[PDB]
């Protein structure tokens, strides 16, 4: 059912995204390429930009070598170990006589990698970097927010690599340069730069009002050092390492077009380089004519998207330096026996300043590989957050009026959220090709077979916005085009002979990311509705059944593929196979087996499988399904039927109502895999192990299932069920009194190894996809030293859908199961078919508006009409369309019945009555005609499995889309009693079984005292909180029976007291009339 | 905690050694693999005992009350205590002084004096003979009254 | 809400003072020997649950409803907070 | 009795020692390269130095004790601090100091 | 004006916390102590580094250590005393930002306490008897009431001694 | 109500020379219905010598009568050379819906 709608398709969805990623690894990371090419870039640079660490006594940096991963993939995931790939680099030493020892690359260390996939692998935790942005190099000048006094704002090479210079235009000093962290008479500078008096003045330019200090080329040298750190000129300009901007743009090509002409490779190399092209300008800028003081204004022609190949590689410089002055402490100590270009460079300060990266460098955002998509988005997302300065939650100084919207269509405006808003989103389809390396660049169309995208900066000559046409030229006569930001009517450039230097949306979708261009009438809802949607999709669930939406955009042609969910192919064809687990081959380059998945672990539960398709021989070009997938069509949810209206308000505020039948055919269900890490170190007092001979408690409950420690695969498990029983010698609380009166009374003698076991957490009845054992001294076992064994059994759970999980659609409508119905009830279509799903209006429909619905009506033209459809964005799929479609549909449906048994019934008819009086149906032909219309838009009759009457009103119905996000219930719940009981805190949060909590902290309080819940308010901080004795006084109290459990005695306070008395204080818990004086607590 | 030149000078060894074999191998050598690098007595267990004590780990202390846990004076436990006791007082109701007290002192329930069978025989006149029988006379008369009336759950605590 | 609740809040000096009284003539009540409340015949609330019935062990509600029999007073009466147990023998 | 007005404020060094009562000074071996606990100087259990074989004299009754080596019926096994306060004495006798004397110019500055 | 100081007074309990496993890391230690140490060591090195006649200059430069060493357990408000020294990092929990400070201990255990029969759950709705009525799921519930639960089970059938009780809730 | 296989441990687990996958399998077995002549019969068992390459479907089970299978085609499996499948399914008769609670 390939119902194509989208007219005129040109370029392809920028084959194929997943660039930001690779874009780093390779394009920036030479490596698997000759040791000769690649200018500096990323790694090649650093090395040279890293002076051969000085003390003869002179080291040298020569060539690299990598690859050869000591631990091929998978293995690692079976254990941990990042799929790191070690390197080295030849280092010949220089010094006195015959200065050389050119050692074997100085067998350096390892460095993690990126799987073609489009992510990373660390300690067996496939995670992700993520990009960072920031005002990009050059010169700003900035619009004086203080008091209208236009000055300047100088850049940094990048954050972690330079000073922030500025040249004020104040009063009590006409221009106080601000060096990174500083402020001084810029004039006291230029002096010590050759250009002082006569050589700078009258040639270019409050001036030298302090000319008194424009005499000798050294005056300020020192004179300046006297006001900086304590009462410097080595960097900040001189040499190349600190104040040096480069690459080839901004770092460099900043002046060459903005300042004037005359580049260098930094500034004020003391031979000035830019400190002239800057002020010379502000002088002929302020008051003159050349305005263009176009402040960043967040404009993307001033912002920089940075591919990770500079995110860590930058910090790579800073590390291979945390080794420079780490080795220099080697050229002094340790005789030459202990001296060589192989006795200093150790893999202990390098790999570290990098591993302490991928694993906990924030940004890393342990990949959200949930569905196949989401994940991808991460490889994009993009943020000005992280270590670059633009940072924290809920503002610094400014953040609210800031990262607002912008002037960059090369980005969706419906992806953030609401908290650390804006500072997070994602790039878009057509965007970042060829030169993404510096500033985003959206594709552009120029009337025919040519293309351009000079960054999202091109704001010269305007552009059209994909509307009206006809073989290269429309006829609008009012070209819906755009200049900068506004939206002037037009001015048809004139000649089909190319656009007005660039004009055409090239395609609609280009405006949004990807996590967007995938929702139905995504041109029919509030922005924030979509938003609260273009993130819901971020959280799906492999309902295994999948479906691929009646409505949608074939972009799913990608979604899957480029994210490599399902599989692919290669030239030749012809299968064969066994299916089962693996897959046949090909013909071309010979045979070729084919692994798959086997459910596998995800980084949260997804548990991704890969059932497949085929039977014999066909090569286009797909191959075996995906997790959440169908024949290449990115399926994510289950589009069952649906229908607006209410019912016993079991859909109040904003709720959904399911029909048990939605369980019958196990439509909604899934699976999640939780790895259970359980260990047994071994002190010296007590040695912890795993003999299936668990003490004290000996029962069939064990020996049958577990046995020999590990429990065979295919075992059903429920709460508290031992997972990997164990022992531990341990003698913490020795022999009891009366207890002895029992150890014999029954004669179970005594024990000697505290039960110590695993026992399934609070609750997780499930199965077993297997187990896994480990141990010390082993070659591949990278366990934590001082330990042995690291049992790691796996369990997944055929989910379901009880009563609580979130449903939500694609246009914004979070579910919340109400009370699933047992068939009998429901909306019984005149032909039996009940409405599997409801979704009463109010909430976000009337409120926070949307369109979707067109995903209902056109929908019914599905269970009936029998076709599925493709609905593009800001194009095709419209209000008349559905009609022409709703057409054959009715004739069809009504058809059956009219030729099957009936045509018009009391009920089915009657309604039609109001249909008129209501202000709908036209009083025409017999009930046929009228009953029709109702169709078209509104929905056919319908009755009610309750009373059985009809539903007086042209109700609405139509299979649509239901997702059922991640926020389940069995996973988002923690009920309990005393359970916790923590120490040091003396407040709940403790249990080798439980682990809940529940804060009452503040507010919750207030509102309570708002009334007189004395005994209840106090009750909290009393017994049920930290009365210790009070604790037991409780359980015991009730456990025993009736009695207003004890009054009270705090504790956390008792703490504060001493906690306070810590310092020179005291706390006479002073009593009544002064002299009684009470210091209670002191023993009892 | 305490570092005699017994570990620093040795950790610097395995350290410089691990860093020594490192540049001359390509991968982070194992523990046993270092054994040879060292020598006599230097197997693997000991090489592991050292880098198991300290160098500068002992955690950074408090990042993120960075860690919970508990079980010191267990709440529900100290409550299940008075029960078993008071429970016995009841389970001892259907007993005879010439057996109840005999048990008390014996197993040491009275206060905490696990008096021998001699001390129990002295005060309690009659020599061990009839006493030893009274001893076992209990148990049964104390277990027999169990299978017919649960209480075999107090053992788990 | 509460059975007769409306006959409470006002028939006192102010909210709390009421609730207060209540939760006292409760423990003191049932918790001090079920057979104590003022109610005589069947006016004594019940719990006809499953198949069987019985007085709601939730004492708390007796008092509420107990404050509907002219009996019982409330205020600075009989200072021997202890002697409230002077009956602790006459009712055992 | 029953709590009421909550007093506080200073407690001149003379007082320190009061609460301090005793215990402190010496070194603070945060454990031994060996048997983790104790150190016979820092968080040392008051009068607990491997086998002091004493201190239990201060206690009137309640239960037995004195087990020579290892540990007796002391707190180390049970009642160890019991989350209660335990004051240290500090050996401090060196020159002077300043309890921060805050950030408002008191306990000096003004006076 | 006993504000001058001659006997700081730190407790010991709060620290002696030891080994934490699962998921992916273990090893265990505390702060305020390693923070404390600073002191005693100095105040100890002073005395034995004077008795052996350390004339002028030295003397003060040292001694004062105690002083600075005292602004330790107290309030790290000046240049800082990062751990990992040199260590360009974190702030020693010196009653600042934590303990006594705001939202660390004081702002925490004053109201940020914790019930003990607490808990949570999702959200529903739908005609019942409305008011005084409430969702609540059989099981989930139970526990909250586990106590008395046993109790009633006493005299009234169910079980004998509460001893078991939980023994049946397994 | 209750199935089995042989070389198969549990539901969420694969089968050799079988593209289906257990899950899949039952998820096809579920919609299979039958009839039982006589009222005595409380619930019976069914077998199937599913062997080698073929198509495999319902009526290829035990040729027993007393219980007819009003479902023919009903694509059950698909093995291709990984011949092996002999299974033990237990059919039941009840009233309603009763998943993972009544383990046959
Ligand atoms: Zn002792």
């Amino acid at each position: 059912e390939i119902k194509r709608f989208g007219r005129i398709r040109e370029v392809i969805p920028l084959p194929p995204l997943t660039e930001i990623q690779v874009e780093s690894y390779k394009k920036a990371l030479q490596a698997d390429v000759p040791p000769e090419k690649r200018e500096n870039v990323g790694i090649q640079a650093a090395f040279k930009e890293t002076f051969p660490i000085e003390e003869g006594l002179v080291l040298d940096f020569l060539e690299y070598r990598i690859g050869d991963p000591p631990f091929s993939q998978d293995e690692c995931r079976e254990k941990d170990l990042t799929y790191q790939a070690p390197l080295y680099a030849r280092l010949q030493l220089i010094h006195k006589d015959t200065g050389l020892i050119k050692e074997d690359e100085v067998f350096l260390g390892h460095l993690p990698l990126m799987t073609e996939d489009g992510s990373f692998i660390i300690n067996g935790a496939d995670r992700v970097i993520v990009s960072q942005i920031h005002r990009s190099p050059g010169v700003y000048f900035t619009p004086d927010p203080a008091r209208p006094g236009r000055y300047i704002a100088s850049i940094i090479p990048l954050p972690k690599r330079g000073p922030w210079i500025d040249l004020e235009v104040e009063a009590s000093g006409v221009v106080t340069m601000k060096v990174n962290k500083r402020k001084f008479p810029l004039v006291l500078l230029l002096r010590v730069l050759g250009y002082d008096q006569e050589t700078l003045v009258r040639e270019l330019s409050g001036l030298l009002d302090e000319a008194v200090l424009a005499m000798r080329p050294e005056e300020a040298m020192v004179r300046l050092f006297t006001l900086l750190r304590p009462g410097l000129a080595y960097l900040f300009g001189l040499l190349a390492d600190p104040k040096r901007y480069d690459l080839g743009e901004a770092g460099r090509y900043k002046a060459e077009e903005k300042l004037g002409v005359g580049l260098s490779g930094r500034t004020l190399v003391f031979k000035d380089e830019v400190f002239l092209p800057t002020l010379r300008y502000l002088f002929a800028l302020t008051a003159g004519v050349p305005g263009h003081e176009v402040d960043d204004i967040d404009h993307l022609g001033n912002r920089r998207i940075r591919t990770v190949g500079e995110l860590m590689a930058d910090q790579f410089r800073v590390g291979l330096a945390r080794l420079a002055r780490g080795v220099r402490e080697r050229m002094v100590m340790g005789s030459p026996d202990t001296l060589t270009p192989a006795k200093l460079v150790n893999s202990r300060p390098l790999e570290a300043a990098l591993r302490e990266f991928f694993s906990r460098s924030q940004l890393s955002q342990f990949k959200d590989e949930t569905n196949p998509l989401s994940s991808l988005r991460h490889k994009r997302r993009i943020s000005a957050l992280g270590p670059g300065g633009l940072t924290r939650e809920r503002a610094g100084f400014d953040v609210r009026d800031v990262h607002r919207t912008h002037y960059g269509r090369i980005c969706p405006v419906e992806t953030p959220e609401g908290a650390n808003i804006g500072l997070i989103t994602s790039l878009a389809a057509y965007a970042r090709v060829d030169a993404l390396g510096f500033i985003r660049t959206p594709y552009r169309r120029v009337k025919n077979g040519v293309v351009t995208e000079e960054v999202v900066y091109m704001t010269a000559s305007e552009e059209d916005r994909y509307t009206i046409a006809q073989a290269n030229t429309p006829l609008e006569g009012d070209r819906i085009a755009t200049d900068r930001v506004v939206a002037r009517r037009r001015g048809e450039p004139v000649i089909v002979a190319p656009e007005e230097v660039e004009f055409m949306d090239v395609s609609p979708k280009q405006v949004f990311s990807l996590n967007t261009n995938l929702i139905p009438f995504l041109e029919h809802d509030d922005a924030n509705r979509a938003l609260m949607g273009s993130n819901m999709q971020t959280q799906a669930v492999p309902l295994i059944r999948a479906q691929a939406p009646v409505v949608m955009t074939g972009l799913e042609e990608r979604v899957v593929r480029d994210s490599l969910a399902a599989l692919y192919a290669e030239e030749d064809g012809e299968v064969v196979k066994v299916d089962g687990t693996r897959i046949a081959v090909r013909y071309e380059d010979g045979r070729l087996v084919h692994p798959l998945r086997r459910y596998a672990r995800s980084n949260q539960g997804t548990a991704f499988d890969q059932r497949p398709r085929v039977r014999v021989g066909q090569r286009v070009d797909l191959l075996a399904d995906g997790p959440a997938s169908e024949e290449g069509f990115l399926a994510l949810g289950q589009n069952v039927l649906v229908a607006i209206m209410p019912f016993d308000g079991y859909n109040f505020e904003d709720a959904i109502v399911i029909s048990e039948e939605l369980l019958k055919r196990d439509f909604y269900t899934s699976i999640h895999i939780e790895r259970y890490e359980i260990e047994a170190r071994d002190t010296k007092l007590g040695p912890e192990r795993i003999t299936r001979d668990i003490p004290h408690l000996s029962e069939a409950a064990l020996r049958d299932l577990d046995e020999e420690g590990i429990v065979r695969i295919g075992a059903e498990v429920k709460p508290g069920d031992i997972l990997v029983g164990r022992t531990s010698f341990k003698g913490e609380q020795e022999p009891s009194p009366e207890e002895r009166l029992l150890r014999s009374i029954f004669g179970e003698k005594a024990r000697d190894v505290k039960d110590t076991s695993l026992r399934v957490p609070p609750g997780e009845g499930g199965i077993v996809v297997g187990r896994l054992r480990l141990r010390r001294g082993d070659p591949g076992v990278e366990l934590k030293p001082g330990v042995r064994e690291v049992v790691r059994v796996f369990v997944a759970q055929k989910r379901k859908l009880q009563v609580g999980d979130k449903l939500a659609n694609r246009h914004g409508n979070k579910g919340v199961v109400a009370k699933i119905l047992p068939v009998e009830d429901m909306p019984h279509l005149p032909d039996g078919t009940p409405v599997d799903v409801i979704l009463n209006p109010l909430g976000v429909p009337s409120r926070m508006n949307l369109g979707q619905i067109l995903e209902t009506h056109l929908g019914l033209a599905g269970y009936f009409l029998g076709q599925r459809y493709i609905s593009p964005v800001f194009d095709g799929a419209t209000e008349p369309e559905i009609k022409e479609l709703l057409a054959e549909a009715f004739n069809l449906y009504f058809g059956k019945r009219q030729g099957e048994g009936f045509g018009v019934d009391k009920r089915e008819k009657e309604v039609l009555a109001r249909a008129e009086k209501l202000g709908l149906v036209s009083p025409g032909k017999s009930p046929e005609e009228q009953l029709k219309e109702l169709f078209d838009l509104g929905k056919v009759v319908l009755y009610d499995g309750r009373t059985g009457e009809p539903f007086e009103g042209p109700i609405v119905v139509g299979q649509m889309f239901i997702m059922k996000l991640y926020h389940m219930v069995e996973d988002k719940m923690h009920a309990r009693s005393t359970g916790p009981y923590s120490l040091i805190t003396q407040q709940p949060l403790g249990g080798k079984a439980q682990f809940g909590g529940q804060r009452f902290g503040e507010m919750e309080v207030w509102a309570l005292e708002a009334y007189g819940a004395a005994h209840t308010l106090q009750e909290m901080l009393t017994i049920k909180s930290d009365d210790i004795e009070g604790r037991n006084a409780a359980y015991q109290a009730i456990i025993k029976g009736e009695d207003v459990p004890e009054p009270s005695v705090p504790e956390s306070f008792r703490v504060l007291v001493k906690e306070l008395q810590a310092l020179a204080l005291d706390v006479q818990t002073l009593d009544e009339k002064d002299n009684p004086v009470d210091i209670f607590e002191g023993l009892a | 905690i305490r570092i005699p030149v017994h570990m620093v000078e040795t950790i610097n060894k395995l350290s410089r050694t691990a860093r020594q074999l490192q540049q001359e191998l390509g991968r982070e050598p194992s523990y046993e693999e270092i054994a040879e690098a060292m020598g006599p007595g230097w197997d693997a267990k000991r090489v592991e005992e050292t880098l198991k004590i300290a160098q500068e780990p002992v955690s950074l202390e408090t990042p993120i009350d960075f860690i919970p846990d508990e079980n010191l004076p267990s709440p529900v436990e100290a409550a299940a205590q008075s029960l078993l006791s008071e429970e016995l007082e009841k389970a001892l109701s259907k007993l005879s002084e010439r057996e109840a007290m005999v048990l008390k002192l014996r197993k040491g329930l009275i206060d905490g004096r696990e008096h021998t069978l001699e001390e129990v025989g002295a005060y309690f006149g009659v020599t061990r003979e009839r006493i030893r029988q009274i001893e076992n006379k209990a148990l049964r008369k104390l277990k027999y009254h169990e299978s017919r009336t649960r209480k075999l759950r107090d053992f788990l605590e | 809400a509460e059975p007769g609740i409306d006959k409470l809040f006002g028939m006192v000096d102010s909210k709390y003072r009421l609730t207060v009284v209540v939760a006292k003539r409760a423990q003191q009540l049932l918790r001090h020997r079920f057979k104590n409340t003022v109610l005589e015949p069947e006016e004594r609330p019940k719990m006809r649950t499953l198949e069987g019935l019985y007085d709601d062990p939730n004492a708390v509600t007796w008092a509420m409803k107990e404050l509907l029999t002219g009996r019982l007073f409330f205020g600075e009466n009989l200072v021997p907070e202890d002697r409230l147990q002077k009956e602790m023998e006459r009712l055992y | 009795k029953e709590v009421r007005k909550v007093r506080i404020a200073l407690a001149s060094p003379e007082k320190i020692r009061s609460w301090s009562y005793g215990e402190v000074e010496k070194p603070e071996t945060i454990n031994y390269r060996t048997l983790k606990p104790e150190r016979d100087g820092l968080f040392d259990e008051r009068i607990f130095g491997p086998i002091k074989d004493y201190e239990c004299a201060c206690g009137k009754y309640k239960r037995q004790r004195f087990e020579g080596k290892v540990c007796e019926r002391c707190g180390v096994e049970v009642t160890r601090s019991i989350v209660r306060r335990y004051r240290m004495g500090h050996i401090e006798l060196a020159t002077p100091a300043a309890h921060i004397w805050f950030v408002k110019d008191v306990p000096s500055k003004i006076g | 004006p006993e504000w001058m100081i001659l006997e700081a007074v730190p407790v010991l309990p709060p620290d002696l916390r030891p080994m934490v496993q699962v998921d992916g890391g273990r090893f265990a230690t505390s702060d305020l102590n390693d923070l404390y140490r600073r002191l005693i060591n100095r105040n100890n090195r002073l005395k034995k580094l004077l008795a052996q006649g350390a004339p002028e200059i030295i003397i003060r430069n040292e001694k004062r250590m105690l002083q600075e060493a005292v602004d330790a357990v107290i309030d790290n408000g000046r240049r800082g005393s990062p751990v990992t020294n040199p260590g360009s990092e974190r702030p020693l929990r010196s009653l600042t930002d934590i303990l006594s400070g705001k939202q660390g201990r004081f702002r925490q255990n004053l109201l940020g306490k914790r019930v003990d029969y607490s808990g949570r759950s999702v959200i529903v709705v739908g005609p019942q008897l409305k008011l005084h009525q409430c969702g609540l799921p059989k099981r989930m519930a139970l526990e909250l009431f586990k106590p008395f639960l046993l109790k009633k089970m006493e005299e009234k059938a169910f079980a004998p001694n509460v001893k078991a009780a939980r023994r049946m809730l397994e | 109500t209750s199935v089995y296989i042989e070389d198969v441990l549990h539901e969420f687990s694969t089968i050799p020379g079988v593209k289906e996958d257990v899950v899949e399998i039952i998820l096809n077995l579920k919609e299979l219905v039958v009839r039982f002549l006589d009222p005595k019969m409380a619930s019976t068992t069914l077998i199937l010598r599913a062997e080698g390459p073929k198509e495999v479907r319902a009526g290829d089970f035990t040729p027993s009568a007393d219980v007819e299978i009003m479902n023919p085609d009903l694509h059950i499996a698909t093995l291709e050379e990984g011949g092996k499948l002999y299974m033990e399914v237990r059919v039941d008769r009840g009233v309603g819906y009763v998943p993972a609670e009544r383990h046959g």
